């Protein structure tokens, strides 16, 4: 019974670390999508500025 | 971040400032259209760049220059505050009578340009001392802005006339008049002359016909190399205030000499080395500076050396220590370790090293002396006074102005006599 309890708690801790690494995957994806967002918005800003200034 | 503004007045001021913007654009890699190929420039749509600068004069003829010479499409069209009469070589026309009418608009532009900053590190202005537009408007602007921004500090590259070169016959008047208050509310007056530049381009570069172009190019490159160590990563960084402690022991003894290194012609460039020993031997002499005042006839209260490029800090440090304890007489003894060094990590465009030698010395006091000389022989007889008092400016001021000068030079001589 001691061996079984040890094995079960080991598996539970493994599941914990697995979910933690899942959340870290998600966080890195979030950061990179935010960088995509900001660069695309910068190019859109340059586009609107050209459109407004060349408006003679 | 630690941004700097640019005011350039007068003919010589505008010329040198245009050349300086040219050199900077060629350093940061900015072609005359304002593209790449916050310390000095500001961003603009389509990745364009606007130089942070204000150009002022009482005659718009200089417009021609700043629109003909390269890098003329950079500046802002609202940053051209021009007059119509022209001060015409007279100080009064540009500080009491007419310049006192556009100086307020210049102040408004200064406010509209400084509020766009987030950390304003200081000011830098370039102007003559006899040029009515330059001296008058620049001194009035300095007065106003220092009465406006007491925290910030101004570093003016004023270009004094040395009598060994004759340009106009009323310089001493405007020179002393501007000095009367330039020692008052200015913290770094790096003086420059023309005799030093002529002697340089004759007996140091073997040039055939020394022309204003290359003279201005040299002084502008020196002006850049002065503060470059903040525009880039460095091993021992500096700013416009780490000089304002290492080089101002007293709130008036702030008159600086400037020297640039290295300087050679084509053949000399081929057949010589570029190392700490040679640059040091090149910079501590007399005729590698831009002041017609023989420094070996005085001393240096303090001397900063901004190196540029990449080297071994031990080497430059030992060279500084050695050149000090060998020139112990020509340095001042009542102060310890009167020399300073500062190393960046990026050399200029063209070479692999650079050295800007800035000096708060006690030799240039003599300079004032000689100018004062002419003053007396143009005041004892009250000569050429019927152009000044006829513009509201009371004559009495002039007198006490000269008195003030005395105090200044007195201080220097007094500190040349101190011991422990
Ligand atoms: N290094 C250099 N100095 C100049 C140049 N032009 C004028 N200076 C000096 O500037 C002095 C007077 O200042 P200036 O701005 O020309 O007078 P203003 O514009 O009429 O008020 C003149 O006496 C010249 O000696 C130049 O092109 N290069």
């Amino acid at each position: 019974i001691n061996m079984m309890r040890g094995d079960l708690e080991d598996n539970l801790n493994q599941k914990r670390r697995n979910w933690e690494k899942n959340t870290k995957e998600f966080n890195i994806q979030q950061r990179n999508e935010k960088l995509d967002y900001e660069r695309s918005s910068h190019l859109d800003n340059q586009a609107q500025n050209q459109y407004h200034i060349t408006y003679c | 971040m630690r941004e700097i503004v640019h005011i350039q007045g007068g003919q010589c001021g505008n010329q040198i400032g245009a050349k300086f913007w040219e050199v900077i654009s060629d350093e940061h890699g900015i072609d005359p259209t304002g593209t790449y190929h916050n310390v000095y420039y500001n961003e603009a749509t389509g990745g364009r760049y606007v130089p942070r600068a204000i150009l002022m004069d009482l005659e718009p003829g200089t417009m021609d220059s700043v629109r003909a010479g390269p890098f003329g499409q950079l500046f802002r069209p609202d940053n051209f505050v021009f007059g119509q009469t022209g001060a015409g070589n007279n100080w009064a026309k540009g500080h009491y009578t007419e310049g006192a009418e556009l100086i307020d608009s210049v102040l408004d532009v200064v406010r509209k340009e400084a509020e766009g900053c987030d950390c304003l590190q200081g000011f830098q202005i370039t102007h003559s001392l006899g040029g009515g537009t330059g001296s008058g408007m620049g001194t009035l602007l300095i007065s106003k802005v220092r009465e406006e921004y007491p925290d910030r500090i101004m570093e003016t590259f004023s270009v004094v006339p040395s009598p060994k070169v004759s340009d106009t016959v009323v310089e001493p008047y405007n020179a002393t008049l501007s000095v009367h208050q330039l020692v008052e509310n200015a913290d770094e007056c790096m003086v420059i002359d023309n005799e030093a530049l002529y002697d340089i381009c004759f007996r140091t570069l073997k040039l055939t016909t020394p022309t204003y172009g290359d003279l201005n190019h040299l002084v502008s490159a020196a002006m850049s190399g002065v503060t470059c160590c903040l525009r880039f990563p460095g091993q021992l960084n500096s700013d416009l205030r780490k000089l304002a402690v290492n080089l101002i022991p007293f709130p008036r003894l702030h008159f600086f000499m400037i020297g640039f290194a290295p300087l050679t012609s084509r053949g000399s460039q081929q057949y010589r080395a570029l190392t700490v020993p040679e640059l040091t031997q090149q910079m501590f002499d007399a005729k590698n500076m831009m002041c017609a005042a023989d420094p070996r006839h005085g001393r240096y209260l303090t001397a900063s050396a901004l190196f540029r490029g990449r080297m071994s800090t031990k080497e430059v440090d030992e060279q500084m220590l050695n050149v000090q304890n060998k020139n112990s007489s020509y340095f001042v003894e009542w102060i310890p370790n009167n020399i300073k060094s500062s190393i960046c990590d990026i050399p200029p465009k063209g070479l692999k090293m650079a050295v800007t030698f800035v000096g708060n010395s006690t030799a240039i006091q003599e300079m004032f002396k000689r100018v004062a000389e002419q003053f007396t022989a143009m005041f004892r007889r009250k000569a050429f006074l019927h152009w000044y008092t006829g513009e509201g400016m009371d004559e009495m001021e002039f007198t006490e102005a000269e008195s003030n000068m005395n105090d200044l030079v007195s201080e220097y001589q007094q500190y040349q006599d101190a011991t422990a």
